[PDB]
């Protein structure tokens, strides 16, 4: 599974390059990740998968 | 898992 | 010049047909989008005896 | 290796149990003499074939003459089917070309048998499960329950489960990747310095 | 604002003015953008703004 | 006898794309019982933009 940002920015916009917008999409999925590992005790198991 | 469908959907 | 032939088994001759397509390659086309790089072509065929 | 009459067939790697195709069945001569051919195939109930053209008898073919036929065939088994091909000579039947002597070797009859391979009818599709288990010094457990047939066909229901742990499928080429020089500006700085 | 084009092609926008020193003004039909395959140094279009 | 010529032709062999500039054309009527023919220079400028 992953995410991005919403299926297409919905302004005009691209032309390529990712134009002041890098597409921050690896970043936003890791720190998903990563707030699905922390967990004070120890983290569960679904977070996991 | 995989397998085969549509033995039906006919109209 | 051009030629062709077709080795077989035991590189016996076979009888058929061919269709060269020689061809230039990347054309003024954009080659983006719209623009196919296929540069001019040209198609011989032969009835291979 | 050569033969001097023989025949090979056409077909593809793998088909289909429910639509049918054809089966293109070529028949090859190189010795001078010209003679009729008895081609046909030896099938199974494992299937249905029906033939285009066999109720006109072949004329001849000389050296470097090749004749061929077709058969439009169902699959009905799964899996790998062997599919076997008879041809040979006749003598006395000098009606196509002046002669036709037809005495071949012991094996003068080709008798090949070439298999194929068939898919489960249907449109074919999956279903995917995970499942990250640790025991810490201890034991656990889990259970999966399988179980999706509503309007499925018998056999095409397979699994199959795959245990590993994959932090190391990439490990190797980015870790050894990317350690390199600072330089630049600051933002270029860190760029560069960060990641390591 | 937004308009559309008639059967002359014609719009009368019109805008009130207590603002600053000096106004820009553009219309399109299309962004600020030669949009399908405009980097390449080997493309022929354009949109007029 | 009466009335005139016409044709239609496909603009495919002219590829109108970046390096393939401006369109002359040139027409000429070879009158009968005279062999007497004469061309006129036309729509050179034809914009293609
Ligand atoms: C028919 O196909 C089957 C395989 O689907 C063949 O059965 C055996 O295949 C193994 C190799 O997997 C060979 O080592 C055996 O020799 C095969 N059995 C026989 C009959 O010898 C089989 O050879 C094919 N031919 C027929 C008509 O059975
Ligand atoms: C090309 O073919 C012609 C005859 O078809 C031959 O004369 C010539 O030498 C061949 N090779 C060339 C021109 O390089
Ligand atoms: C432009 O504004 C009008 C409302 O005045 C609206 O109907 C229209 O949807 C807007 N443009 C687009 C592309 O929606
Ligand atoms: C023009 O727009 C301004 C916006 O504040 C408003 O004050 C003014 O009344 C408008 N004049 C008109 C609609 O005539």
């Amino acid at each position: 599974v992953h995410w991005e940002r919403p299926q297409k920015p919905k302004a005009p916009v691209g032309h390529f390059y990712e134009p002041q917008a890098p597409s921050a999409e690896v970043e936003m999925t890791s720190y998903v990740l990563l707030a699905y590992l922390t967990a004070q005790p120890a983290p569960t198991s679904e977070d996991l998968t | 898992l995989k397998y085969n469908i549509l033995p039906e959907k006919e109209e | 010049n051009v030629s062709v032939c077709g080795l077989y088994t035991y590189g016996k001759p076979v009888p058929g047909h061919v269709t060269v397509s020689i061809c230039r390659k990347y054309s003024d086309a954009s080659d983006c989008h719209g623009e196919d790089s296929q540069a001019f072509c040209e198609k011989f065929s032969g009835q291979l005896n | 290796a050569f033969q001097p009459f023989f025949v090979e067939l056409t077909m593809p790697y793998s088909v289909i149990r429910g639509e049918a195709f054809t089966l293109k069945a070529t028949v090859l001569n190189y010795l001078p003499k010209c003679i009729r051919v008895s081609v046909q195939l030896e099938a199974s109930p494992a299937f249905l074939a029906v033939p285009v053209e066999k109720e006109q008898a072949p004329h001849c073919i000389c050296a470097n003459g090749r004749q061929t036929v077709s058969w439009a065939v169902t699959p009905k088994s799964l899996g790998n089917v062997n599919f076997t091909v008879s041809a040979e000579a006749l003598e006395s039947q000098e009606l196509c070309g002046t002669e036709v002597p037809s005495v071949p070797e012991h094996g003068r009859k080709d008798t090949v048998i070439k298999p194929l391979l068939v898919e489960p009818e249907g449109l074919e599709k999956e279903t995917t499960f995970n499942s990250l288990l640790c025991p810490s010094g201890g034991e656990v457990s889990e259970e999966l329950s399988l179980k999706l047939p509503p309007n499925v066909v018998e056999e095409s229901a397979r699994a199959s489960v795959s245990v590993l742990g994959d932090i190391l499928g990439s490990a190797m080429q980015n870790t050894q990747n990317l350690l390199q020089m600072p330089y630049g500006c600051g933002e270029q700085n860190m760029v560069l310095f960060a990641p390591n | 604002s937004n308009a559309t084009t008639d059967e002359h092609g014609l719009v009368q926008f019109s805008i009130n003015t207590t603002n600053v020193m000096g106004t820009s003004l553009t219309v399109r039909v299309n962004y600020k953008d030669r949009s399908p395959c405009y980097g390449y140094q080997w493309v022929s279009e354009e949109h007029e703004e | 006898s009466h009335g005139c010529f016409y044709q239609q032709v496909k603009t495919k062999v002219f590829q109108l794309k970046r390096k393939e500039y401006e369109m002359k054309l040139h027409t000429e009527a070879q009158i009968q019982e005279e062999g007497t023919v004469v061309e006129l220079t036309g729509r050179q400028s034809s914009e293609i933009t």
